[PDB]
């Protein structure tokens, strides 16, 4: 479990990688199992969270593989893991305020 | 049908002949016999499937009958012996009188009666065998 | 001691490239119908959809290779026929290059026109002839045919607009259901209508309203929520919902009427939770897009002037569900263009026939 | 040409599959038949050549001709070795073409092998 | 079966015999009628090449191996027929090259090869 420590409402980039580079579908969700972000062939869709106007990733770099999850306006109840699942790999990253 | 369509009416070539110099020359021709403008362009096509619809029909035609020479054994062989032993009761006549008096159509007025029975069981003697 | 045989029924599941079929026109210069000359055949005259007695095979659905076939093709579709005046697409090599383009633009008709999916020689189409299929798992009837029925490649989002609709209930199929991460693919087994005008009174141009009739809406969506109940609990309190946000084409309703590309606005079409007059979409035409077929933005020019209208036949539902308990929220989704279209080559499967084995006998 | 019939039992196969060969105006649309009279007519010179190109491979093993031939290659053991009794009783040919999987590549290689190691035993009596 | 079937005439016969077992918008509304007769033009070239393959399984039948590819046989070769030390004609040399040396002599080959089936019908 990589952990990744965010001081105060500033911008994080849980990364997370994929290998043949072509903008599979992945998904961010948490302890609950609550979608963050989700992609959907070319677009971007959100799910009902905390960070539903927090969320974001960068968008020119999913033909390369990396599906990263930039949260702003970070608060002090966003502590949890995030399961980012490219392919099957559930490579897990928790954050810190 | 320009390919093995020639073939078939090559077989009948020595019709009426006694079946002695009827089947001796079998192997010999067998290496013998299978020795646009605007308006055109799609009826002078119909004229090139339509002479394929049947050239092609050459060909499956002449490889149902390999199919049906390998089933009993020797496939490609013209002139194939078989282990299975003849019957007397398909005809009782001896071999002098057979290959020097007759003519190969005649067999079709005397073993037809039969010739359903001799396929079964060229069948199974070479299916165990 | 094993023996080798040519004359079993033996066939692989394979991959090919096969070669599309559409009832073109070869005058119209709908843009549809004039890819639809150049890269497709006629239609089969003579077709032939030969039964096979009693064959029961084990499909799936979400690893098909006509989904990943045919979205290749409507990629190539969408680039000769509505050729935007601004693109960009984000090269990359953070230094990624928004590298611009430019080209003629103008303005076309567009409509979707039924397209066949033929196979080629030597390979098969295995029909899966029922009516409960749930997308994964045996078809019992297995039929067998060279051409799939006439689709049409119409793209949109959060509802299946224009396709074909289940003879039996209203089917309900996902990959893996309660995984919260994979779309819901309902199934009408009626056509509810829609009417989409933009009006003629030139004032706003680029703003349409869309009416869905009030009795069929109810009473369709009443029927949906019955068997969402079969695949989950039976005294659930399901709970329909706005979609929750991203990008402006999987939020709302879009799809291109006529060359102009409408967004809808279904918020007030998921508006009940359920338990135990026409409703007015406000929509509106945009101009700067994104793109379906790539990552980047297009823009486009603006609107025709005359009176813009396209009534539809909406007889899907890309749902997608949120994992709190004795409750599920149902909110719209869609926008990987493959659900759109692997919700109408489901029952299809392409092989090809291998008469080979080499059973055990033990002969010598 | 040479299709099958509907499987559906491994034994009553062998019995059904010899006799598969051991006995047997419009003007107005002529794109519609003359694309579609190749394509039906592409797919019965790929089914002639499909066959003489499996004759080939039979040719190899020494089963040339004959629907169902018997060969000198023993069963390993690993081979998914099943019981030999309800294999031709109540299956089809496709359940157990699943039944191997990349067993039929190596079973494939020994018989290549199997008629050139016989092709060094009959030329050495 | 093919035309374009053998175009892997390399140099090594050892090597030959090794691989002798192992083988948008052009149209102006004319497209489809360039597909469709050249398609036809690609069918009579794959028959063809299908009656060559039967017109030589006849021959090949005449000499006793038909649906065989290498064909051993029971004759022996002669001194006028390019007499090598089947080192010179059969690691250095293509198929070509010895194609070309024996084209006096396949037509007085074939004869006698004939005959050497006829007298293996003989004791039959
Ligand atoms: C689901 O399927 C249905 C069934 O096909 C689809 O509904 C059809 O949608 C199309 C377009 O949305 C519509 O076609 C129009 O029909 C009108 C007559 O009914 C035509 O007049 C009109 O042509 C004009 O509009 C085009 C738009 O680009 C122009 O390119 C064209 O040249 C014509 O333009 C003239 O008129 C306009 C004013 O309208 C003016 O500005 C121009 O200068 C010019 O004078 C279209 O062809 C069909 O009628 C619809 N079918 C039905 C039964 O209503 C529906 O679209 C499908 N769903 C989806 C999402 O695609
Ligand atoms: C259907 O399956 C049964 C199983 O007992 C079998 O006997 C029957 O032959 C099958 N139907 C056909 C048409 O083969
Ligand atoms: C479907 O999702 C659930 C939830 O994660 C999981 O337990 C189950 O194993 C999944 N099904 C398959 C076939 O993986
Ligand atoms: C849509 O419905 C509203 C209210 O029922 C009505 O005023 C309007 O004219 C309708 N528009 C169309 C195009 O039917
Ligand atoms: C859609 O419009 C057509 C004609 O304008 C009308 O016949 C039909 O009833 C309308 N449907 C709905 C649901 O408003
Ligand atoms: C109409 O919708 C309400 C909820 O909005 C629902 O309770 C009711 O059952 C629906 N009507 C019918 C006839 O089903
Ligand atoms: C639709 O979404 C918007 C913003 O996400 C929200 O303001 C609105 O309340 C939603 N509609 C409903 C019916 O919840
Ligand atoms: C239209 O969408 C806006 C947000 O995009 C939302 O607030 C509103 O409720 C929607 N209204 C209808 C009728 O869909
Ligand atoms: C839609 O939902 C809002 C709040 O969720 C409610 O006030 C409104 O009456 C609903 N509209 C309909 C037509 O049910
Ligand atoms: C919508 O579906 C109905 C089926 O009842 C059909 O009659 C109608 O023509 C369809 N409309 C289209 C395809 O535009
Ligand atoms: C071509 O010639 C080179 C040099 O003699 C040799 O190394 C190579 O293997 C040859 N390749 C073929 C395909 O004949």
């Amino acid at each position: 479990k990589k952990v990744v420590l965010g001081k105060k409402g500033d911008t994080v980039e849980l990364t997370c990688t994929a290998s043949q580079k072509k903008s599979i579908q992945f998904h961010w969700k948490n302890s609950n199992q609550i979608k963050i972000l989700g992609n959907q062939g070319s677009f971007l869709t959100k799910g009902p969270s905390k960070l539903n106007d927090r969320a974001d990733s960068r968008r020119s770099l999913w033909d390369q593989g990396n599906f990263p999850l930039i949260i702003k306006n970070l608060k002090i109840e966003d502590s949890d893991t995030y399961i980012c699942e490219v392919e099957d790999q559930k490579e897990e990253v928790q954050l810190l305020v | 049908a320009v390919g093995i369509g020639a073939v078939f009416l090559g077989f009948l070539g020595a019709a009426g002949s006694t079946m002695g110099a009827a089947s001796m020359t079998l192997t010999v021709q067998a290496r013998n016999l299978l020795s646009e403008a605007q308006q055109h362009l799609l009826k002078l096509t119909v004229w090139g499937i339509k002479q394929l619809q049947a050239r092609v029909l050459a060909v499956e035609r002449y490889l149902r009958d390999q199919q049906l020479l390998g089933i009993w054994g020797c496939s490609g062989k013209l002139i194939c012996c078989t282990n299975v032993p003849w019957n007397s009761s398909w005809s009782n006549r001896n071999l002098s009188e057979i290959w020097d008096n007759m003519t190969w159509l005649q067999w079709d007025k005397e073993i037809s009666n039969y010739t359903q029975i001799i396929y079964g069981l060229l069948e199974e003697s070479q299916n165990q065998q | 001691w094993v023996t080798v045989y040519y004359g079993v029924p033996v066939w692989k599941d394979a991959e090919t490239t096969l070669f599309c079929a559409s009832d073109a026109k070869a005058y119209e210069t709908e843009k549809h119908n004039v890819w639809a000359t150049h890269a497709c055949v006629p239609t089969d005259p003579n077709p032939q959809e030969i039964h096979l007695e009693n064959v029961t095979e084990e499909f799936n659905m979400w690893k098909n290779n006509m989904v990943e076939q045919m979205h290749t093709d409507i990629i190539s579709l969408w680039d000769q026929s509505l050729k935007p005046c601004v693109k960009l697409t984000p090269l990359c090599v953070i230094n990624c290059n928004t590298s611009a383009i430019t080209q003629a633009c103008p303005k076309v008709s567009f409509e979707p026109i039924p397209i066949h999916y033929c196979a080629p020689a030597g390979f098969a189409i295995l029909k899966c002839k029922d009516k409960k299929f749930n997308g994964t798992g045996p078809c019992p009837s297995v039929s067998t045919v060279q051409c799939t029925h006439g689709i049409k490649p119409v793209v949109s989002t959060q509802l299946l607009l224009n396709g074909s609709l289940a003879e039996e209930e209203v089917m309900i199929r996902s990959e893996n259901i309660t995984n919260n991460a994979k779309n819901i693919l309902v199934q009408f087994n009626t056509p509810v209508q829609i009417n989409c005008t933009r009006p003629n009174n030139n004032t706003d141009i680029r703003q349409a309203h869309c009416n869905v009739s009030k009795a069929t809406w109810n009473e369709t969506l009443g029927k949906v929520v019955k068997q969402l109940r079969k695949h989950f609990g039976n005294n659930t309190i399901i709970r329909f919902a706005n979609s929750s946000g991203g990008d402006l084409e999987v939020t709302t309703h879009s799809f291109n009427c006529g060359g102009e590309f409408f967004y809808c606005n279904t918020s007030g079409l998921f508006n009940s939770t359920w338990i135990s007059d026409s409703i007015t979409l406000p929509c509106r035409i945009k101009q700067i897009i994104n793109m379906w077929q790539r990552i980047g933005q297009a823009m486009y020019a603006p609107p025709i002037q005359g009176v813009i209208r396209c009534v539809s036949n909406i007889t899907g539902l890309i749902l997608t569900r949120d994992g709190n308990s004795t409750t599920e929220t149902f909110r719209p989704g869609g926008g990987d263009m493959r659900d759109n279209w692997r919700s109408e080559l489901y029952k299809y499967k392409v092989v090809k026939i291998e008469p080979l084995g080499v059973a055990p006998t033990r002969c010598k």
